[PDB]
């Protein structure tokens, strides 16, 4: 009845506010439904707006992802007469690297990883996907767990612009928000690690 | 099999 | 390549304090977190905390809060340990180690820094040769009434390395130390080979050149 | 605290054989967070195996770590002289950091009898006022040997200090000194001063000595 998709890539996020959307396309491109399942193809995730765990629109929703959310979780996409259904690996971690060096990011996933182009004008993303109920507020960025403040680097909302880019820009970046959701306010920081090319 | 990114999803027979 | 250079070995009486350096390269200092690992002569090892150079946040283990205080001087990528109040409990070589983002293990260490704790006073050494006398000649270094520890016996400035033995430190009666170092050499190079034991310890500045000739 | 339950603590074993040691922990511990180290004496620790199977840089395939949750274990699946070493496990779940209490890993070998040398106290050291004489007995196995000092044919007891080397790690045998201390005074009154060595390599005891 329904064609079952791996995922190959592990996702991975601290224990704070996270949101994943089901968007794989082609699948997910034009009339489909969208159903999201916690290990199991019977079933699914909440959509009650205050469950800790639900389904907003296409996302899977944690507010907050905690210890034992870890799974294999699914994302059941129907067309007319079409149906997969895609097994994705959620993961949570702890802590965060600027608090502590244990159980933080097990593996630099590709989300967590990132590049700049030396002497090129370049830029940084958060990796910071929420549903639209999930305003951000203002974004902050760090590197080596310091605020930026230097000529080359520009926060730009959800992106640090990064100007002449030097080899001395090697290192862990961070960006943190305020995430707003039905009046309540929780925070979200998010690492990456950058290479100089 | 998928290997997913937020820009792009890589699509593989299984 | 990434490497940590360790402060050299201390003797301290109780109740004083001590400062273990550990210079980091190779890398950038500011986004990785140093941490420090006690090992007890004999024994296994105790992780100490952690600090990161950042933004020079610490992370002590309950067993050693107010007992270790961990600093940065990031001008100089050099990670500080500090023991307080020190003990005979205390004696060890400390370890500093890294670790970097996305990678929970340590895969680079220091060399180790002995700290030994004890009211007896430093001595230099004094070192005397084991003179040689069919097949294979032995020669040695007797490093006598020394403390605290280590010393770092090499021979021929460390061009000789195949069959050197230098045995572990045995505490004499006097409350000295003692140490041999030997090498076997072909019979056939004891007229041909010069042979010089590079004696170093570095507590009391005392470094000693002797050379080893068959009488 | 996570407990880490290493063992066995001590393993003797031929090369060629299979090394198995286990770590159990006291909770459960992500497969990322846990670590085999290699510690040589006079040596920092060395990663050997981390993230539970993956080899570190360096360590042969013929090492390989298994495990989930609590129990872990590491193998090798044929020994090399090399591998003399003690190994510990590790956690990087939760703090405080733990570490196994270790697996010292001993190779044995064939029996080699010890190259045994006298070394008389040099004339620079008479003039201190005390005397050492030296016996070495060089690259033997097994470890357990006797070592007697004898001056002027009269056994002595009291004046005497032993240390024995670590295991080689390219021929797994040993070396051994002996150091009989004397004042110069109780030295200058004899002549005859031996090293009698007893070891399963040697049939007969072998004695080296000196006059005066
Ligand atoms: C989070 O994840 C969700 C998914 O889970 C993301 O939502 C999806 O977002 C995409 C893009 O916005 C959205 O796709 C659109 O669908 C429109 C509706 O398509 C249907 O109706 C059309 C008539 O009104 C019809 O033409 C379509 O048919 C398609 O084409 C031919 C017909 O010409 C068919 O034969 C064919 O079978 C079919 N193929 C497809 C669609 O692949 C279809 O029946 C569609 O009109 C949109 O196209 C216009 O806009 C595009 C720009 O976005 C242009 O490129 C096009 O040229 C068109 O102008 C578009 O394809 C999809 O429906 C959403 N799915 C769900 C579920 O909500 C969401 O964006 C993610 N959020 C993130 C990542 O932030
Ligand atoms: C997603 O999670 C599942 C469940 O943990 C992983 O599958 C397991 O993989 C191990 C290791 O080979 C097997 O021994 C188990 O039998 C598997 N269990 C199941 C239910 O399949 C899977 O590998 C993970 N995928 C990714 C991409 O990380
Ligand atoms: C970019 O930086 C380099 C030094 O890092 C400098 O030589 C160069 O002129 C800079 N480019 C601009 C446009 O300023
Ligand atoms: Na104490």
């Amino acid at each position: 009845g329904c064609k079952d998709i791996f995922m190959k890539n592990e996702i991975l996020s601290a224990s704070q506010p996270f949101a994943f959307n089901c968007t794989f396309p082609p699948i997910t491109s034009g009339e489909v439904s969208v159903t999201w399942y916690k290990n199991s193809s019977k079933i699914p995730v909440s959509k009650i707006i205050q469950s800790r765990i639900h389904q907003d629109e296409t996302w899977i929703l944690f507010l907050p992802m905690e210890w034992g959310d870890s799974g294999v979780y699914q994302c059941v996409i129907k067309g007319r007469d079409s149906c997969h259904r895609i097994h994705v690996n959620l993961t949570v971690f702890e802590k965060h690297w600027c608090d502590t060096s244990i159980g933080g990011l097990p593996n630099l996933s590709d989300e967590y990883k990132q590049i700049l182009h030396l002497g090129k004008d370049d830029s940084l993303t958060c990796h910071l996907h929420f549903p639209k109920s999930c305003v951000l507020g203002p974004i902050k960025w760090y590197k080596d767990c310091n605020e930026i403040k230097g000529e080359r680097f520009t926060v730009l909302e959800t992106r640090l612009l990064v100007s002449n880019v030097s080899a001395e820009d090697r290192g862990n970046y961070a960006c943190q928000a305020i995430l707003t959701h039905s009046g309540k306010q929780y925070e979200v920081l998010n690492g990456i690690t950058v290479s100089i090319t | 099999f998928v290997e997913w990114x937020w820009d792009y999803v890589x699509x593989s027979e299984c | 390549q990434v490497q940590l250079v360790q402060s050299g070995a201390e003797v301290k009486k109780p109740g004083a304090s001590v400062k273990v350096s550990c210079k980091a390269s190779g890398y950038s200092f500011t986004s990785s977190w140093i941490h420090w690992v006690k090992q007890a002569p004999g024994q296994g090892l105790e992780w100490m905390g952690e600090i990161n150079p950042g933004n020079v946040r610490t992370n002590y283990n309950e067993n050693f809060r107010n007992k270790v205080t961990m600093t940065v001087d990031t001008s100089i990528s050099t990670a500080y340990m500090e023991l307080s109040r020190l003990r005979s409990d205390d004696t060890a070589v400390y370890y500093c180690t890294v670790v970097f983002y996305g990678e929970p293990y340590f895969p680079y260490w220091g060399q180790g820094t002995l700290v030994t704790v004890s009211s007896a006073s430093t001595k230099g050494p004094s070192v005397f040769p084991l003179a040689p006398s069919g097949g294979t000649a032995a020669l040695g270094c007797l490093v006598k009434d020394y403390f605290p520890e280590p010393v770092t016996v090499s021979w021929n400035s460390g061009a000789l390395t195949s069959g050197v033995h230098t045995f572990p430190a045995v505490l004499q009666s006097s409350g000295l130390y003692s140490l041999s170092s030997v090498v076997t050499v072909p019979s056939s190079s004891l007229g041909t080979q010069t042979y010089i034991c590079n004696v170093n310890h570095k507590p009391s500045n005392t470094k000693v050149d002797k050379r080893v000739e068959p009488k | 605290q996570i407990v880490l339950t290493q063992s066995p603590g001590t393993l003797s074993l031929s090369p060629g054989e299979r090394a198995t040691m286990t770590c159990t922990a006291s909770s459960s511990v992500s497969s990322s967070y846990f670590h085999w180290y290699q510690q040589k004496p006079g040596q920092a620790p060395r990663l050997w195996i981390y993230r539970t199977s993956r080899l570190a840089s360096g360590v042969p395939d013929r090492f390989s770590g298994s495990g989930s949750g609590t129990d872990f274990t590491l193998t090798i699946s044929r020994l090399e002289p090399e591998d003399a070493a003690t190994y510990y496990c590790h956690q990087f779940h939760r703090s405080p950091l733990t570490f196994g209490a270790g697996t010292k890993l001993e190779i044995k070998r064939t029996v080699a009898a010890p190259s045994v040398f006298i070394f008389p106290p040099s004339d620079e050291q008479l003039k201190s006022g005390t005397a050492s004489v030296v016996c070495l007995l060089n690259n033997f196995y097994p470890r357990e040997a006797k070592v007697q000092w004898k001056v002027d044919n009269a056994l002595q007891s009291g004046n005497s200090q032993e240390s024995v080397t670590e295991q080689d790690s390219k021929d797994s045998t040993y070396s051994l000194s002996s150091t009989l201390t004397l004042s110069k005074a109780d030295y200058e009154k004899h002549k005859v001063y031996a090293c009698e060595v007893t070891h399963q390599g040697l049939s007969s005891p072998v004695t080296k000595s000196f006059n005066r």
